[PDB]
C-alpha cells in the first residue's frame, strides 16, 4: 500500500 | 464511540492538526469533512487528523 498522499483540506460541515 | 489506529506518523503542519505516531489509538470526535476528522489522543489533546493515515480499530 505504501503511504498515501496527505489529503487537501476542504469546506467543512 | 469510534476509535482509529494510526498507520503512519503524522507530524502536523497547521495549528489545528493533532500530531500522532504510528500505532497510536485515537478517538474520533466528529467528521467535518471526508478526509479530515476531529480526534482526541490519550493525553487529552484534540485536533484534525488525515483520514488516509488511519484505520478502523476494534
Amino acid at each position: 500500500y505504501g503511504r498515501p498522499p496527505l489529503p487537501p483540506k476542504q469546506k467543512r460541515k | 464511540a469510534e476509535y482509529v489506529r494510526a498507520l503512519f506518523d503524522f507530524n502536523g503542519n497547521d495549528e489545528e492538526d493533532l500530531p500522532f505516531k504510528k500505532g497510536d489509538i485515537l478517538r474520533i470526535r466528529d467528521k467535518p469533512e471526508e478526509q479530515w476528522w476531529n480526534a482526541e489522543d490519550s493525553e487529552g489533546k484534540r485536533g484534525m487528523i488525515p483520514v488516509p493515515y488511519v484505520e478502523k480499530y476494534r
